């Protein structure tokens, strides 16, 4: 989907920036 | 009272999100590990709290060296650096879509898709281009949300992935995943 991407995209950066 | 009572082993808790936020962490490691071969930009701070987790490290581990492997085939190699970077969103649900059409539920269209991501990762990343990273990032995660997660979670979790990685005749399964990989290639350049 596209809005689903984009909670997604998030739920990416929160586990990235969560151990970098 | 709750933990007082029987309990063979474990329980049995939500593992719908769980399972979900797994993978924004597994491509975390996976695309981390691999953009240290491009160096940095002088680390005078970072973030560096230690990957207390084993699961996630175990599983980019394997995907790391299996990945690191595959690109050993200078034919397929070659067949990557010949693909069309026009439009990376179709090329990305082609071939999602691709390897679904027969409704095959064989894992190695997963851990192909892995490695055909991982290379559009790559290449974004010398392109020094951050943002379109986190986009393919986001597209890798919305096919899961999508339809995977239904998968992932009929099979316990990521269990069914822990029971396929196998190791005797893996000659064949590296055969079979280079077949997949070339079969939705030779729909894609049908002669441009």
């Amino acid at each position: 989907e596209i809005w689903i991407a984009q909670e997604l995209r998030r739920i990416g950066d929160e586990f990235n920036a969560y151990y970098a | 009272m709750d933990g007082s009572g029987e309990q063979p082993r474990g329980g049995g808790p939500t593992s719908s999100e769980q399972i979900m936020k797994t993978g924004a962490l597994l491509l975390q490691g996976f695309i981390q590990d691999r953009a240290g071969r491009m160096g940095g930009e002088a680390p005078e701070l970072a973030l560096d709290p230690v990957p207390q987790d084993a699961s996630t490290k175990k599983l980019s581990e394997c995907l790391k060296r299996i990945g690191d492997e595959l690109d050993s085939n200078m034919e397929l190699q070659r067949m990557i650096a010949a693909v069309d970077t026009d439009s990376p969103r179709e090329v990305f649900f082609r071939v999602a879509a691709d390897m679904f059409s027969d409704g095959n539920f064989n894992w190695g269209r997963v851990v192909a898709l892995f490695y055909f991501a991982s290379k559009l990762v790559l290449k974004a990343l010398c392109t020094k281009v951050p943002e379109l990273i986190r986009t393919i990032m986001g597209w890798t995660l919305d096919f899961l949300r999508e339809r995977l997660l239904g998968w992932i979670q009929d099979q316990g979790g990521w269990d069914g992935l822990l029971s396929y990685f196998g190791t005797p005749t893996w000659q064949t399964v590296t055969i079979f995943v280079a077949g997949v990989l070339t079969a939705s290639l030779t729909i894609w350049k049908k002669m441009g």
